[PDB]
């Protein structure tokens, strides 16, 4: 008799007792884990039961366990995608579950989401969220996010410089990359920073909190790094 | 020595006891300063027996708990606690058990974590019969004499969590569910289940906090109540089917299930913990010699109860026991094999989970 | 803990003292004996005040508060509280009485003794259906200890509870006669014969039927009781003739007597002639014939 049939029988017996006894189902899953710890189905069932019970700690431990042990299962990626979409009661519970996951494990799962995304704007927004969550990741993702946005805008052939990529860069990516001291940049790129922020506010005001203030702050940061509106 | 005793005879009982106790404190402190392992000579024991109504008993208990609490050295408090209360094999052991019951009862009442940890070490250092008797007296005091007093016992769960572990151990030794009387009261179980559910390491405190001898003393309290708690949850349905109220039965099954799952979480963390102290596969905290009484008790209970009338309870007990053995092994809490599980359960009635665990 | 410890310290160092004792009784397991001992002093002081007033006031409320605390303990766990509380109560009433109908009237007149008897009788009523022996045997021992000053308590309880108190008192009297109090039994039964003569009659008949050293001396014990208690003798003479009528019973008596020496045979004959001379009030002619 193959072990797959025994594992399926154990999982079915655990499932049948979920509406009747939660402790018994968790105990059966623990037994199956003790017998065959290398099973994705049993541990995933335990994770699903813990998540449905809204137990943040146990569900986070199990999610970390299968994310380390079982990365090829599409269900794990679906769960991580749902968690990231919530990150961008159920939403708060998913955020708590993500927080229970270790910080390095959080960064690695967000990076694995980064490698699995196709659309440019969604990937840019999620990378920016990664930057905000882990400012230490702004060093080797912040700048690249900004250029990737700029070349995406250029490829799309935006007749008006007003578009989502440039706005995301100037308002979110640009402050993150200029405000990070660890990010070493040449003096030539501040010219493009000022050019894009300037196109931003001139094509915004002409036609949000303060485009003029953000542009002025970027210009001041550029000026200080190179080393009222009237006295100057 | 005798000069103090003559000076003690001219004093009243309370002052004589306090002079004895201060003299013992001074003597033990000096001996500990001189030697690392002191010797409890016949003199201190004789003085404690000679000099140490209910009113004066209450005063003596107060001022002695004052002495434990005011003692700044753990060694001195533990040693004097043992010397006073370690059963000496004399007629004063029954008094020892009674007076120790009163002492630790009121110490739990006022959360005397010094006396609590002292009683933990004493239970660690006491034969099973006196821990049984003391568990009897305390369980009475906190669960059946005055109802609702166990909440005062319950706060100890985390006050003196080491004392909590030794309490569950000696309490399991008494309330091993071998009899309806040795079924723990419902308040006691709700305490312990809440205790352990709140802290799986609560019963892992002593294992992680004591240099473990390769051999666990027998006839004493076992290192963990994991054996006792497993004995509890496992014989727990058969004892209540024997007792037969539907709601109380359902609540007992639920609290037993929670105790069992807490014990199992303890076990699956015990793989990591035994590995941490390099005792995984070396030291089986669940002694297989301490699961055999459990398994035999279960088989007898199934045999007498006319299995045609109690099939459900038999199946549940078999499933719980098989899971306990499997988790204890896979986590190294128990040291055994699968052929051992086969020969262990040859005489038992057929059960699917037990057959699967045995086959592997 | 802090409040409870201060409470215990105040208790160790009358109204406030007894209230603190009752709080500690309600809060701490090991200290119940000290609380009961302290309340013994309150009851004794109240009884002394009552006796001084009889010879010629803020403690009676303490008495009732102790009563209701111990009574709530009794309903809370009769199995765990009634025996301790009942034994303490009997000890306390016996101590108060040491330091029959006239004794009854005088002693229920004291509110402390009435309170103690009420508590102990409720201990019985909680334990009559399951196990009254713990209270009943303690009452018997206190009757032994404080006789005859405790005879009124036993007679009053037998008036309340005849079916078991009568049998227990009869067994105790038989034991006393065999080992050698018999006046105490005579008086208690005489007060009880005023209201429960039928129950005493049935218990004595069952005792004698079971009789046909304790069993051998049962007949001399009953003869001694009849000699010292003419009231029970009269209540028995109503059906003594009906009881002794079967020839089998007469034979059981003759060999039961025959197991006695003639120093006891002649003694039994003389006891019989005395009883027949001073026992029969209306059925003399039938027994004579």
């Amino acid at each position: 008799m193959s072990a797959q049939g025994d594992c399926e029988f154990l999982v079915q017996r655990a499932r049948e007792l979920v509406p009747q006894d939660l402790w018994a189902a968790k105990a059966w899953l623990i037994t199956a884990r003790s017998l065959y710890p290398a099973d994705f189905n049993i541990q995933y069932e335990m994770y699903t039961i813990e998540r449905n019970a809204e137990r943040t700690a146990t569900a986070g431990r199990l999610l970390y366990d299968m994310f380390v042990n079982f990365p090829d299962q599409p269900v794990v990626w679906r769960e991580i995608s749902i968690i990231t979409s919530a990150l961008r009661k159920q939403t708060q519970f998913l955020r708590s579950l993500f927080e229970t996951l270790p910080g390095r494990v959080q960064c690695e799962m967000l990076l694995k989401v980064t490698e699995q995304c196709f659309n440019t704007l969604e990937r840019s927004e999620m990378l920016l969220l990664l930057l905000r969550r882990f400012p230490e990741t702004v060093v080797q993702h912040g700048v690249g996010l900004g250029e990737a946005l700029l070349e995406a805008e250029t490829i799309e052939e935006q007749e008006s410089p007003v578009n989502c990529f440039r706005k995301l860069f100037v308002c979110d990516v640009l402050p993150l990359i200029i405000n990070n001291h660890d990010v070493r940049l040449p003096a030539n790129l501040l010219y493009k920073y000022l050019n894009k922020a300037a196109e931003f506010y001139i094509n915004y005001v002409t036609r949000i909190v303060d485009p003029w203030e953000r542009l002025f702050k970027i210009l001041n940061v550029v000026g200080m790094r190179c080393e009222s509106y009237g006295d100057i | 020595m005798s000069d103090i005793r003559h000076s003690l005879l001219r004093r009243d009982a309370l002052s004589a006891a306090k002079e004895v106790l201060y003299h013992l404190d001074i003597y033990f402190s000096s001996q500990l300063q001189s030697a690392p392992l002191p010797i409890v000579d016949k003199g201190p024991v004789e003085l404690l027996e000679e000099f140490v109504n209910s009113l004066q008993e209450l005063q003596l208990l107060e001022i002695m708990c004052n002495y434990f609490q005011e003692q700044t050295k753990d060694s001195v408090r533990q040693i004097i606690f043992s010397s006073l209360f370690s059963p000496q094999g004399n007629k004063a052991d029954d008094s020892r058990m009674s007076l120790l019951g009163k002492l630790v009862s009121m110490a739990v009442a006022v959360c005397r974590i010094p006396v609590l940890e002292c009683a933990a070490s004493w239970l660690q250092r006491t034969p099973v019969v006196y821990c049984v008797r003391l568990a009897k007296a305390l369980v009475d005091d906190y669960c059946c004499l005055v109802p609702g007093s166990i909440q005062t016992l319950k706060q100890i769960f985390s006050a003196s969590p080491r004392f909590c572990c030794q309490f569950i151990t000696s309490v399991t030794a008494l309330y091993d569910l071998s009899s309806d009387d040795l079924i723990p009261p419902m308040d006691l179980l709700e305490m312990i289940v809440t205790w352990i559910f709140e802290d799986p390491r609560l019963i892992l405190i002593t294992f992680l906090n004591t240099p473990i001898a390769a051999n666990l003393p027998i006839g004493f309290l076992e290192l963990t109540p994991l054996v006792g708690l497993i004995r509890w949850c496992v014989k727990a349905p058969l004892a209540y089917k024997r007792k037969k109220g539907v709601g109380m039965d359902r609540d007992s099954h639920l609290l037993y299930s929670k105790l069992h799952l807490s014990v199992l979480q303890v076990l699956m963390t015990l793989q990591l913990h035994l590995t941490e102290k390099n005792l995984y596969g070396r030291l089986g905290l669940i002694l297989f010699d301490h699961m055999v009484p459990l398994v035999e008790e279960i088989n007898r209970l199934a045999d007498e109860l006319n299995p045609l009338n109690a099939s459900q309870e038999i199946e549940l007990s078999l499933d719980r026991l098989a899971q306990a053995l499997q988790v204890a092994m896979a986590s190294g809490a128990l040291l055994c094999t699968r052929d051992d599980l086969r020969t262990l359960c040859s005489r038992l009635p057929h059960n699917n989970l037990l057959q699967l665990v045995i086959s592997g | 803990a802090q409040e409870l410890s201060q409470e215990i310290k105040a208790f160790l160092t009358a109204r406030e003292h007894a209230r603190c004792g009752l709080l500690l009784l309600r809060s701490l397991p090991p200290a119940r004996a000290a609380v009961l001992d302290h309340l013994r002093g309150v009851f004794d002081e109240s009884v002394r005040a009552h006796l001084a007033a009889l010879d010629e006031p803020g403690l009676e409320d303490v008495v009732q508060e102790v009563q209701q605390v111990l009574s709530e303990f009794i309903r809370a766990n009769p199995k765990a509280w009634a025996p301790v509380i009942s034994a303490w109560s009997i000890d306390l009433m016996g101590q108060l009485s040491s330091t029959l109908n006239e004794l009854l009237q005088l002693w229920m007149g004291c509110r402390a003794t009435r309170t103690l008897m009420d508590i102990y009788v409720q201990c019985l009523s909680a334990l009559i259906g399951s196990c009254p022996d713990a209270c009943v045997d303690a009452l018997l021992d206190t009757s032994v200890q404080h006789s005859p000053h405790f005879d009124w308590v036993v007679a009053h309880i037998g008036s309340s509870f005849p079916g078991t108190i009568i049998s227990r008192v009869l067994s105790c009297g038989l034991k006393d006669f065999c080992v050698h109090k018999i006046a105490s039994v005579v008086g208690i039964l005489g007060h009880l014969a005023s209201r429960h003569g039928d129950s005493i009659r049935r218990e004595l008949l069952r005792m004698f039927h079971d009789s046909l050293p304790s069993l051998q001396a049962t007949v001399p014990f009953l003869l001694q009781l009849a000699v010292m208690s003419p009231a029970l003798l009269g209540t028995v003479s109503g059906e003594l003739v009906d009881c002794l009528k079967p020839p089998a019973v007469l034979s059981q008596l003759q060999q039961h007597l025959q197991g006695f020496p003639r120093e006891e045979l002649d003694n039994m004959l003389n006891l019989a002639v005395h009883l027949v001379s001073q026992a029969s009030g209306a059925g003399a002619y039938r027994l004579l014939q």
